[PDB]
């Protein structure tokens, strides 16, 4: 809900920081996929 | 024979929580025992925690309420709490300090044993091998238990760990191709649970071989520090002198750890993690390790201690230190319980150290080891698939991921889920294992050698 | 017989020249004779926990040593009265001092000695008869609801030498004279019992009878039992005080002991004002509720040490009535305020703290408190049966169920009524989470339910499965956008909403939700589940045909049923009795069944 | 931190008593 | 009275932080006030927070900078901080220590009251049953204020919580369709805030009923934990002895909590959360619970303990512990302020724990409770719709969702937005409520019985 | 030749076990033999140090461990290597040490893991996910390292 509900620990810090980096990388890679699809879509729209 | 009169002191220095401090004491003996007579005639006992000069600090088991600093009489026994033990303690119920609660007599001192424990020479220790067939597929299949093992059941509050422990006790036995004596130490157990186990032993007709030590949640919290030592002291007598096989159940080492914390704080000791004494590791090792077999004897002690996990974690110092000492665990989870799965045992964070040697050709079935590993990996993957599905949806999975999801759902329904009044054998458990494994095409069963697959997989 | 004050650090006072003092003896500190209790003994100096504000206490003040420990006066005159944290009646103080403030150092008898009680002996005892602890040798009619049994105190026994004839006696007279071994004892109607000692019972029995709660949730899904223990660790605004007060107002218990330990002063006045206006018919006659309740006030702005006495006073009173054959359901609406008092005192004592500053023995105090609950066979020849239930609130900071008090409490209590602040923000009251809560008495009551209802248990199971499935879906639906949902899943989602909005929540300040008789809860649940099964079958049998009954088709066809189902709460059981409610629910079920026949 | 600080202060107090 | 001459000491044992430790003191009294003179003539005061034997620990209010060990002269008043109180304190301006700063004379007392006060006997406390009309729809409608109720405004740095409190002071009346004495404790604030309120009180033409207590950011931090009690002590005199209806407003209570935390650290007390004392709750209750009506007297005290939430953390101990004590909160946020919405009051996380009894037949209008509850449901769902729409897009919404988005948008600008000088009645507020509720069809208004919808909804 | 010490043995012997083992190792090192010393656990040794540090009422450092934990580990770990032995025969022996850090988790903030990593030249970290997948031996291959590359290149 509001939290993943992992008990506070230094282990949790490492996992959450790695999880955050993964989510941010996925966001950027999917954004690039969207941009590529949008350009082709717009080029396809004009066609 | 210590035929020397005992000294009794009124030289009380002061009382602080569970601790009574005495002065002017002649040659105090460390870990001695002192009997306290309160001004109103109440008798209580305690054990010396430290001595220095003419001073001694006494740990009072029944409680310190009502003790003054002028009239209370303190009798020093001159010895260490060596407790009376007898082979006929079975069929009896004792309180947390080893006294009758069942309207029977005081146990007749067939002999005395120092509850602190007598260390066993590792050279004479015999490695356990024989499998105990518990009837529970989550245990007999994957995390098998050898006789003489040390495998506690972890749980959090509210989970059915009392039912699992009771089920093991009445279904306990060996893999066949006669039974166990029970030593049951209740530490901080509520009355409803105490009647649960007491009735279950009676309903199954087991009491003839059960010795109970009941320290209930409404009983003194200092007393329970010795309770587990009294229980294992009896187990050691019965197993190593009376050639019995003893299964020892400890209802909660967490209430035990709290009792140590209460004392540690009271004597202003330097704590470690979360306020517990820095010596928690040692104090637990001296209890957990009272297990196994010894050369020249036919009996054994198997321990299955239970530990409540604060906040549902498994990094709390109590389960953390226990995990370093005991030979694996069961770990009863909550996610399985919320789904009405019983026994709700999570196979992934739970291991059994002796499993690799207590199974296989000559003990169970040739394929036991291979079936366990493959099932484990499949379950672990299924959980990683479920973790992905929760984000990408069921429409974003490939064919293999669906096979692991199908395994995951059927695994818990057909393999783990059992019921408390149904037992399955180790051979029946493996046959079910195969039914789950045959969900996958043989090419995906990468942890089973081809020879094993060719013998069993197509059946 | 006196010591002298050596120093003061706040709620903790140090005294000297008290070599003979024992732990947990009462003392009178200061010239106002403030009430305190000895915690530690260090040589001839004593550490005193003082239950009244210590401002103005000087070094050298006398300290009187009283041999008796902290104790409660037990006898007629308790019911209908309000007590402070050490059993000084507030209605007697306000009637005597004419003040609005509670003076410090007030020495007032717990039970008035002016009231002439109506006493009748059992008529079964004679001089020479052998009586033991718990025996009843007469009854006093405190009021028309509670018959006050006069018991022989525990740890007392002997032969009867005199029994007062029936008549009017006050609490200073002698009702029973008994002798044991030369020593003779004279007893009045009032006995004294140390508040920290558990009153002895013949046997602690399993709890096998529901504790009726005027709630749909907190009863249908998470039952409590007579003699059971539950916790409500709600954050502020979650409505846990309302749940406790509602349970007190509308339950099937005989006596309620309500303990306001650290509670706002306005909440205790609300009880004193509202309760006298409530009714509960006894035998065709209308009577007030207050005649069967008693309450203890130890408000947040009162001495912190007194918070411990309040908790133990409450349970001690509960046991006393338990011993008389009544079912008691006491509730302390705080718990955390008690543990907080222990922390503050432990600090002043310079003790080594444990988790988050709390004393290491916190778990010891909570365990021994809650274990005084339970259904018991009473001591005493008359063979009474009673119970004490404990419904204790907890106040976790931030609503985070991780503090030592919530954690320790959950390991003790057998019913967990977790509340969710995010439900209270939506005024979804009671704010029960229904995902993290549990009750370990489900199996115990299955026998009860089969005997009286039968239909309840399979309905309870189906309702839980629907709520769990909805939660499993919500986790993914938030990410998908309701695009991949099957028609069978949309039914779950919408019926689950139906259950959430109309069944699990109720407005306790209305004439219709103020009390929900159990038969109504199971009645309206049966209809909601019956709708689920009919809607799920309707699509399951048609999804593979040439016309699938999707949600949009059933929604438009049966839109009147979905509204009627939501209106089922508005039945006002006081104006419209059982006959109308059952007939109304039965008619809606028939209306639904006919709609499906015309739909499918 | 709190517990360790009090431990250090208690040690100093014990030392003063010994003098 | 105290007729015996006071003693003066030059026996200072030592100084440790804010605490001056005296020795050789005759019969020390706990919680007595000491006046001390520094070698340069500076006069300061403090309170004895501990006594032991001949020693006493004095906490100095002004501070311990410049306190000597040989020349410091201290005198013991022989009593607790009892302060002079009189009715004609209204119209006066005091500092945080209770001294005048308006160039007028000292208080000519009618009596001397103990700053610590006394708890009101719960048997004589009368439950609040009167409503105050604040004129703010966000309050009068969905979170009504009773006379004698405790309602702080939870705010955050930079938000106009000072303007809201000022507005409330002028347009707060009754719904019986009355002059409140206002006691305003300005503690831990800058000059501009104190001047803002002082000017507003004069601008409103109500200064004859306003008593100010100032304790500014550049004043000592120890006095900041007696100023509230000084304000409340006056309020108690006026309300319970002179039957005056008093409104007591305490400025950012967080400066009180921080001053309290400083004292807790200085005395090495057991911390709870974020370094605050484990007894913070009890101390807050001592301040907050000095409110409410008393049976048989026509006075009342209403409190508005406004506080700043550190870092907008609703779970910070300050708003957390307050939330547990007070009858709910108003709560403003930045999401409304950042859109130029005034007052920026967010109803969703707010509540009034007396509203259920202060509204309805005989108080306002019979549909009051029904309108409030349905508005809460519609507002919360509209917020849920935005949380969904942010991801799925507007095109993914159906007509069932757009209704809540329309409600949410019209709700905030029609119901909440008013302006600093917009004074609406409670009856107009409910009528506005209906104007928003009529956005939905009857079938969706599931919190309102048909016995109400049939009368009010048609319009 | 093994040295046997179980968890239920006294904390002082639990601490001394490592010192006894390495003493025997050096003894044979001075014979010209190549000695390979395997530890079961250095977290158990560090645990013994934490227990004794508490009992001695000395000021702790991170997570309750003594601040000198790193010094004890360096003393043990640096008693190894290929050497030219004392004695006329000019013989040359070696001691290899294989330590063993029981992982409370994959977070190397663990005082024992962290102090070891700053000392040891080769770290063979065992991946949790490979263990769960029953891929054996379980080695991460990404977080492990060996600082003897250039030494062995010849
Ligand atoms: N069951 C309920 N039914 C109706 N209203 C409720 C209910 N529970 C709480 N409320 C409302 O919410 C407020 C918060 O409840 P309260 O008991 O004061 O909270 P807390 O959890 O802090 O004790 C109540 O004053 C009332 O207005
Ligand atoms: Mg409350």
């Amino acid at each position: 809900k509001d939290r993943i509900e992992i008990f506070p620990s230094r282990m949790a810090q490492t996992i959450m920081k790695a999880r955050l980096k993964g989510a941010q990388t996925g966001r950027n890679l999917l954004k690039k996929k969207s941009d590529a699809l949008t350009l082709r879509f717009r080029q396809i729209l004009k066609k | 024979y210590l035929s020397q009169p005992r000294l009794t002191y009124k030289t009380v220095s002061g009382v602080n929580g569970p601790l009574v401090i005495l002065d002017h004491v002649k040659f105090p003996r460390y870990a001695e025992i002192v009997h306290l007579t309160l001004p109103d005639g109440t008798k209580r006992s305690g054990q010396v925690l430290e001595v220095s000069g003419s001073k001694a600090v006494v740990q009072v088991f029944e409680g310190t309420s009502g003790i003054d600093a002028k009239k209370t009489s303190c009798e020093f026994t001159g010895d260490i709490l060596r407790t009376p033990v007898s082979e006929d303690m079975l069929g009896r119920v004792f309180n947390g300090s080893g006294k009758p609660i069942d309207r029977g007599p005081v146990v007749l001192a067939e002999d005395f044993l120092d509850i602190m424990g007598q260390p066993i020479n590792p050279q004479c220790r015999i490695y356990p091998e024989e499998m105990i067939q518990t009837g529970i597929s989550a245990i007999d299949g994957m995390n098998s238990i050898a006789r003489g093992q040390k495998i506690p059941i972890f749980s959090a509050a509210g989970l059915p760990h009392n039912e699992i422990a009771a089920q093991i006790c009445r279904q306990a036995g060996l893999v066949k191709k006669e039974n166990f004596a029970i030593v049951f130490a209740a530490m901080g157990v509520n009355m409803e649970t105490a009647r649960f186990f007491k009735s279950d032993f009676e309903e199954n007709g087991s009491m003839d071989n059960v010795c109970l030590f009941l320290n209930l949640a409404n009983d003194p919290t200092i007393e329970r520090i010795i309770t587990p030592r009294l229980a294992l002291t009896t187990a050691e007598f019965l197993a190593y002198q009376c050639e019995k096989h003893v299964l020892v159940i400890l209802t909660d080492m967490s209430s035990y750890a709290e009792a140590l914390r209460e004392v540690s704080a009271a004597r202003e000791e330097v704590p470690g993690r979360r306020g517990f004494p820095g010596y928690m590791y040692t104090d637990l090792a001296t209890i957990y390790e009272r297990a196994g077999r010894v050369e020249g004897r036919n009996g054994s002690i198997t321990q299955i201690p239970i530990l409540t996990m604060p906040n549902d974690d498994i990094t709390h110092p109590i389960p953390d230190l226990t995990g370093y000492i005991t030979e694996g665990q069961i770990y009863v989870d909550r996610q399985l319980h919320n789904r009405q799965i019983y026994p709700p045992i999570n196979v992934l964070p739970s291991l059994s150290r002796l499993m690799k040697s207590a199974i296989g050709e000559g003990m169970t079935r040739k394929d036991h080891a291979d079936v366990s590993n493959q099932l484990y990996a499949c379950y672990a993957i299924g959980k990683d698939v479920q973790a992905m599905k929760a984000v990408v949806g069921e429409e974003a999975l490939t064919s293999d991921d669906l096979l692991y999801l199908e395994f995951l759902q059927k695994f818990e329904k057909n393999f783990i889920t059992q019921g408390p009044y149904e037992n399955r054998t180790v051979y029946e458990t493996l046959d079910i294992g195969w039914q789950l494994l045959r969900i996958f095409p043989k090419e995906m069963l990468k942890r089973i050698p081809q020879s094993t697959l060719s013998e069993f997989y197509p059946r | 017989t006196f010591g002298y004050v050596h120093g003061v650090s706040g709620p903790v006072v140090t005294a000297c020249d008290m070599a003979g003092a024992a732990m947990y003896e009462l003392v009178r500190v200061g010239h106002s004779e403030l009430v305190g209790e000895i915690i530690r003994l260090e040589g001839d100096m004593a550490t005193i926990q003082v239950y009244e504000e210590t401002s103005g206490v000087s070094v050298g003040d006398p300290v009187l040593r009283t041999g008796k420990p902290l104790s409660v006066e037990l006898g007629p005159g308790i019911m209908g009265a309000i007590f402070d944290g050490i059993q000084r009646p507030l209605s007697d103080i306000s009637s005597q001092t004419q003040s609005i403030y509670i003076p410090r150092g007030v020495n007032v008898s717990a039970l008035s000695r002016d009231i002439k009680w109506e006493f009748i002996p059992s008529k079964n005892l004679r001089v020479g008869s052998h009586i033991t602890g718990g025996d009843i040798y007469g009854i006093v009619n405190e009021n028309s609801l509670i018959k006050h049994k006069i018991m022989l105190p525990p740890r007392s026994r002997g032969s009867v030498t005199y029994i007062a004839p029936p008549g009017n006696y006050d609490a200073s007279d002698v009702v029973l004279e008994l002798e044991f071994e030369g020593v003779k004892e004279k007893l009045s109607m009032v006995q004294v019992w140390p508040v920290r000692q558990v009153r002895p019972v013949t046997e602690k029995l399993p709890a096998n009878h529901p504790l009726l709660t005027g709630q749909r949730v907190l009863d249908a899904l998470f039952p409590c039992v007579q003699g059971g223990t539950t916790a409500i660790p709600g954050a502020f605004g979650c409505g846990k005080t309302v749940i406790s007060q509602s349970l007190s107002k509308y339950s099937n218990s005989d006596v309620i002991i309500y303990v306001g330990c650290g509670e706002r002063g306005n909440e205790m006045s609300e009880v004193l004002r509202d309760f006298p206006e409530l009714t509960m018919e006894v035998d065709g006659k209308v009577e007030s509720i207050m005649k069967r309740t008693a309450l203890v006030a130890n408000t947040s702005n009162m001495p912190v040490a007194a918070r411990e006495a309040s908790i133990y006073t409450g349970i001690t009173l509960s046991e006393y009535f338990r011993d008389m054959g009544y079912h008691v359901s006491m509730m302390a609406d705080s718990t955390s305020r008690w543990a907080e008092a222990l922390r503050e005192i432990s600090g002043r004592l310079a003790e080594m703290p444990a988790d988050s500053g709390y004393p290491a023995y916190l778990g010891a105090r909570l365990a021994s408190f809650y274990e005084r609950a339970g259904r018991v066979k009473c001591l005493g020849n008359p063979e009474r049966e009673g119970s004490v239930s404990i419904v204790g609130a907890v106040s976790p900071p931030g609503g985070d169920f991780s503090d030592p008090v919530t954690s320790a409490t959950l390991g003790i209590v057998q019913v967990f009524w977790g509340l969710d602040k995010k439900l209270a923000q939506r005024k979804h009251f009671p704010s029960v989470n229904w995902l993290i809560s549990y009750s370990k008495y489900m199996r115990a009551l299955d026998e009860y339910y089969d005997k009286h209802f039968t239909e309840f248990v399979p309905l309870r199971t189906k309702a839980k499965e629907i709520l769990q499935e909805e939660e499993d879906l919500a986790e993914i639906v938030q990410l998908v956008g309701k695009a991949s949902l099957a028609e069978t899943d949309k039914i779950t989602l919408e019926v689950a909403k139906l259950i959430k909005d109309d069944f699990l929540q109720q407005n306790g300040y209305t004439p219709y939700d103020r009390f929900c008789p159990f038969y109504k809860t199971v009645g309206m649940l049966s209809n909601m589940i019956s709708f689920y099964d009919m809607a799920r079958r309707a699509v399951e049998t048609t999804a593979q045909s040439d016309n699938k009954i999707t949600w949009s088709i059933i929604r438009e066809h049966m839109g009147e049923i979905l509204y009627k189902l939501s209106s089922m709460k508005f039945k006002d059981p006081v104006k419209d009795g059982e006959a109308k409610i059952k007939a109304d629910y039965a008619q809606l079920l028939e209306d639904m069944q006919n709609a499906f026949r015309s739909l499918e | 931190f709190y517990r360790l600080k009090k431990i250090q202060e208690k040690k100093k107090i014990i030392k003063e008593k010994s003098e």
